[PDB]
């Protein structure tokens, strides 16, 4: 009754639905806590990440850096494969993928540069060939430059700069953090206070309005205690903006319009600690002495409830939900609550290979100085136990185990982890994604299915900027691990393969293993 | 080498 190709198409349709039923983040990070890790040696074929190459800082940048009179700073434009260095009032960009790069110098600025960022342009403003806007903040003003990052035959963007006549006086508030939205909105913050500013700009000059303006969205007044920002974070999928303060206060702002920004949540460390105390498992790794060192937004495509990850200096990952009071009038949330905690692993890095309760006391990630999360959960933590050498903890969801876990009530935040050692003197500065953002589906269910996209998009790669160079870290897929493991079985017995294969079956299941 | 800054005329339309 039903011919071959139609029968096989039925199998495809049911297989597509099976891959798109991969558990969403909310489902395996339910209220509670977890310490589930399988640690892998960095030199193992089972390593979830590994360093593929490194790019030294050009010698000319070292000449300028050591010629610094007062202030210097480094940063990453990982989206286009560029890095930058500021020396006092001078800025230098370069393509770090190029073996002998030329330095793009920009020295028009009159005062010390305090922040630099590469953001999308405002639509309908610039010629289509302008791909980005370069924001340069000094102690006196903020400067906008047009950017065209067109790809070259070699695979590294060609960068040319355009003047704009767009600039505004800074004012009294320091600018150390610049972030941009998908639509080209530019937000500013710094180390003077917790105020958030926005830069507006338009093509036409008017007699009653300049081409470029600046406004303070915080509208402060009266008595104000000392407090400033540690970072700004954007989530376009929810039209939200987050700030982290030096007191570990998390503020949430909603973009109710193309020119509006409204503060809708303010959650201090005490509130986080109160939520934590109401959880079943309390821990000495999170107290009133603990600092939150970084935030990472979680987009709505990845999870409905969990909006935000917060990293403590003890290495705890705090996952916070946010909820609106109502269901209709984007809808702004009005509450934020600490729901789930991923506690640190226990295994420390070792030169020699060393040999079920919730582990809520590990110090392996203490102190955590910098932290980053990328969908579907790739986690980088800069652990600074010693003041000269950084250790990099890198982990990923155990996609294979999460996909096979049954029933749904048994789902936990299983992870594969590893330690990547940086040489003595390497101080990590920034980590950015070099490939396209990960997404296996368009909604939380199916979103995190790494297995499904092994052959549709290249493995994620991450540029780790240090004070000596840029290191490229690459995510390894099942097929990469399987191929590497088999490569070690080439010189062994019939039973040597069967043993290695059984490791894969016990983690990924038989079908996924045979498919690899 | 100081980067050549092409003019605003090309940059913004129309």
């Amino acid at each position: 009754a039903l011919p071959p190709v139609a029968k096989a198409a039925q199998v495809v349709n049911q297989t597509l639905q099976l891959d798109d039923s991969y558990p969403d983040l909310d489902s395996y990070c339910r209220p509670g806590a977890s310490s589930d890790y399988e640690m892998q040696s960095s030199d193992s074929s089972w390593a979830p990440f590994h360093v593929v190459r490194h790019h030294n800082i050009p010698d000319k940048v070292f000449e300028h850096l050591n010629a610094g009179e007062v202030f210097t700073k480094l940063g990453l434009f990982a989206e286009i494969g560029y890095a930058w260095a500021s020396i006092d009032s001078s800025l230098f960009l370069w393509d770090y993928t190029h073996p002998n790069p030329e330095l793009i110098g920009y020295e028009e600025a009159t005062h010390t540069i305090t922040a630099v960022a590469l953001v999308p342009p405002k639509p309908g403003v610039f010629v289509k060939t302008i791909t980005h806007v370069l924001v340069v903040a000094t102690t006196s003003e903020i400067i906008l430059l047009g950017v065209s990052a067109t790809p070259t035959p070699s695979g590294s963007k060609s960068l040319t700069l355009y003047s704009t006549r767009m600039s505004v006086h800074r004012g009294g508030s320091d600018v150390s953090f610049i972030v941009g939205t998908k639509d080209g909105r530019i937000f500013l913050g710094g180390e003077s206070d917790t105020d958030i500013h926005e830069i507006f700009y338009q093509q036409e000059e008017r007699w009653f309005s300049s081409r470029c303006g600046k406004i303070n969205h915080s509208h402060p007044f009266g008595s104000r205690q000392q407090e400033w920002l540690r970072g700004l974070y954007v989530d376009d999928t929810r039209n939200l903006l987050y700030s982290l303060s030096n007191r570990s206060t998390i503020r949430t702002y909603h973009m109710e319009g193309p020119e509006k920004l409204t503060k809708v949540i303010e959650k201090d460390k005490t509130s986080c600690l109160r939520d934590f105390a109401h959880m079943a498992d309390s821990s000495p790794l999170f107290t009133d002495k603990t600092n939150i060192v970084a935030l990472s937004p979680i987009p709505a495509t990845e999870a409905s409830k969990l909006h935000l990850m917060a990293l403590t200096d003890t290495g705890c990952r705090l996952f916070l939900s946010a909820t609106s009071s109502a269901s209709y009038t984007a809808l702004a949330p009005q509450s934020m609550q600490l729901q789930f905690v991923k506690f640190p692993p226990r295994e420390s890095p070792t030169r020699i290979r060393t040999l079920s309760q919730l582990d809520k006391t590990s110090r392996a990630l203490d102190p955590s100085a910098l932290g980053f999360r990328f969908s579907p959960g790739y986690f980088f933590d800069v652990v600074r136990k010693h003041p000269n050498q950084d250790m990099l903890f890198v982990s990923a969801p155990d996609t294979g185990r999460i996909k096979v876990t049954q029933p749904a009530s048994a789902l936990k935040y299983f992870e594969q982890g590893t330690w990547i050692e940086l040489e003595n003197g390497n101080r990590t500065i920034e980590i950015g994604l070099t490939t396209a953002p990960f997404a296996a589906a368009k909604q939380p269910l199916g979103f995190g299915n790494e297995l499904a996209v092994q052959f549709d998009q290249v493995p994620g790669e991450f540029a780790v900027l240090t004070n000596t160079g840029v290191h490229i870290v690459r995510r390894r897929r099942l097929v990469d691990i399987f191929a590497k493991a088999l490569g070690n079985c080439v010189s062994a017995s019939d039973d040597a393969l069967e043993r290695e294969v059984r490791k894969f079956i016990n983690q990924y299941g038989r079908v996924e293993t045979i498919a690899a | 080498r100081k980067a050549k800054l092409l003019p605003m005329e090309e940059a913004l339309l129309p």
